[PDB]
């Protein structure tokens, strides 16, 4: 079908300009669809920002009509988004679209990318192994985990096993400490009878930092 | 320009139920109007186009009716995997209008939490401070007390915890709770206790570590 | 002004092509044309969407949609009619932007006759 992908910084200071980019594959930009701009900021709403038509004729949300550009490239079959003085209100997952219309049964989404303003500096996560403090088959199932500490801006991946492990997984949601800095916390629960024999190693991703961390939990 | 007033905000129901959502638009837009899902950390995906008209693919509990100002979504016998929060769309109008969204939670039986305690790694105490974790693990409903005991003093103010999204499957949450001291705070103590109530449980549940082993 | 659907009557032998033209204007850039039969209840049957973008997969080759040079009007073809193709058709025109509407011509009438 169509698959479309956002592109640009997470982090952008305070009253500076936020660029995104929207890859378009699987089909043209050329054609009949208008291709929008949509944002959601974390555990609110979701707002359109704009829309462009292949020939660049734009449609934008009069809320956001001050700040707000949309461009199209045809030549690299993409659009893009400039957001003027941004704000901590700018914070949000940045989705790019192709709008939904009454003469269509269907629309595309990207997967979003996060947009975090602030004014604070890019800091790479400690990762440590979570263990109980001693090792038992005294009952069926036993946890295992890594907490990701200190890190910003968000987000940090965490998988298990490179991916080959997923069943009893739990990465919990972020916490912002009072130092300014995240933590992030991912278990996994599996029989207390693997423990002696099978391996568990979290793959911790901060992109943000380009740190790649491979911990041993033992 | 179209304004939309989606109601309710948030639902808890049980596996079964008949669930009702409605949009009202500021002014008639025919069935222009279409019914997104979103799931917690992807994009909104379409359940229902002009109004009435099931996207080919997309479950057939999802329906939806309405034309001029008000929109109903019915999902006619909720499962698990329905969690999310759900938008309406107008497509009569640029400016584009959502609704401010209903979040779906899924009513099931009451299940205890599976406690887990973690003292801080040596690797961490080295650099100055000690996180001691407490994991609750697939619990319903999601309200839960955690208390942090040190050499049996209720600790306050030096702890934050995070909640999983509803699983898509058991509709159980999971919860972890960090205790953050200094090193030299961490070696004046030696008994490290999660104490944990929750409606699944008659009476706390303690997990405990010696410092030193 | 919901688009014009021409001939009203259209009169055409078996094995030629029966062409209708569809018109419209005073509408945004961004546009979708429906061409329909009217089926024996009364439904509007799909013959073909332009531009091709919107077409469904299954679209048959023998309904031709040609845009033409002044943008405005549309030929819409059925290429060697059949005596079974004798019927009603219209056109649906679509403005996408700043208001979507939907606009159907009046019906018009297809008479495909025997060859001598």
């Amino acid at each position: 079908q169509v698959q479309l992908q956002e592109s640009g910084p997470g982090l952008v200071k305070p009253s500076e300009t936020l660029s995104l980019t929207c890859a378009v594959s699987g089909h043209s930009i050329r054609g009949s669809y208008f291709w929008g701009w949509i944002r959601q900021p974390p555990g609110r709403g979701l707002e359109w920002i704009g829309s462009i038509y292949h020939s660049g004729s734009t449609y934008t949300n009069p809320s956001l009509k001050s700040r707000a550009t949309i461009s199209v490239d045809t030549s690299k079959n993409q659009f893009s988004l400039k957001l003027n003085s941004v704000t901590a209100a700018d914070t949000a997952v940045y989705y790019c679209a192709r709008d939904l219309d009454i003469a269509t049964t269907r629309d595309y989404w990207g997967q979003g990318t996060l947009v975090t303003v602030s004014s604070a500096s890019t800091k790479g996560p400690s990762v440590f192994p979570l263990a109980p403090c001693s090792r038992s088959t005294s009952e069926s199932t036993a946890a295992l985990g890594c907490l990701v500490k200190d890190y910003f801006p968000e987000p940090v991946t965490v998988s298990w096993n490179s991916g080959a492990l997923t069943s009893g997984v739990h990465t919990f949601p972020a916490v912002l400490q009072s130092s300014g800095l995240y933590s992030l916390s991912s278990v996994v629960t599996v029989p207390s009878s693997s423990l002696g024999t099978k391996t568990y190693t979290c793959n911790v991703d901060h992109k943000p930092s380009n740190t790649k961390v491979d911990k041993r939990v033992e | 320009d179209i304004q939309l007033t989606q109601s309710p905000s948030f639902l808890s129901a049980s596996v079964g139920d008949r669930v009702t959502i409605i949009c009202r638009a500021s002014q008639g837009i025919n069935n222009y109007l279409a019914w997104y899902q979103q799931k917690p950390g992807k994009a909104p995906k379409l359940l229902i186009y002009a109004a009435s008209t099931l996207q080919s693919g997309v479950p057939s509990r999802f329906s939806g009716s309405g034309s001029g100002t008000e929109f109903t979504l019915t999902i006619s016998s909720l499962q698990p995997e329905d969690f999310a929060t759900y938008y309406c769309q107008q497509l009569d109008s640029y400016p584009r209008t959502f609704g401010q969204g209903t979040k779906v939670e899924i009513k099931r039986t009451v299940a205890a939490p599976s406690v887990f305690i973690f003292p801080p790694s040596d690797e961490q105490l080295k650099s100055g401070t000690a996180s001691v974790v407490c994991l609750l693990n697939n619990f319903y409903p999601r309200e839960a007390k955690v208390q942090w005991k040190v050499d049996n003093a209720l600790q306050s103010g030096n702890s934050q915890e995070s909640v999983t999204e509803q699983d898509s499957k058991d509709s159980t949450y999971s919860l972890s709770s960090t205790l953050t001291l200094s090193k030299a705070d961490y070696e004046k103590h030696k008994v490290y206790a999660c104490e944990v109530t929750h409606q699944g449980l008659s009476s706390p549940v303690t997990k405990s570590f010696n410092r030193g082993e | 002004n919901p688009p014009t659907f021409s001939p009203a009557l259209l009169v055409v032998t078996e094995g030629d092509n029966a062409t209708f033209t569809c018109s419209f204007s005073n509408t945004s850039e961004s546009f979708v044309l429906n061409w329909y039969r009217m089926s024996p209840s009364n439904q509007t049957d799909k013959l073909a969407a332009f531009p091709e973008d919107r077409s469904q997969p299954g679209q048959d080759s023998r309904f031709r949609v040609t845009q033409l040079p002044n943008g405005r009007d549309f030929h819409m073809s059925v290429v060697r009619a059949r005596r079974n193709d004798s019927g009603t058709y219209l056109c649906g025109a679509i403005s996408l932007a700043p208001k979507a509407q939907i606009k159907e011509s009046l019906r018009a009438e297809l008479r495909v006759t025997e060859r001598r």
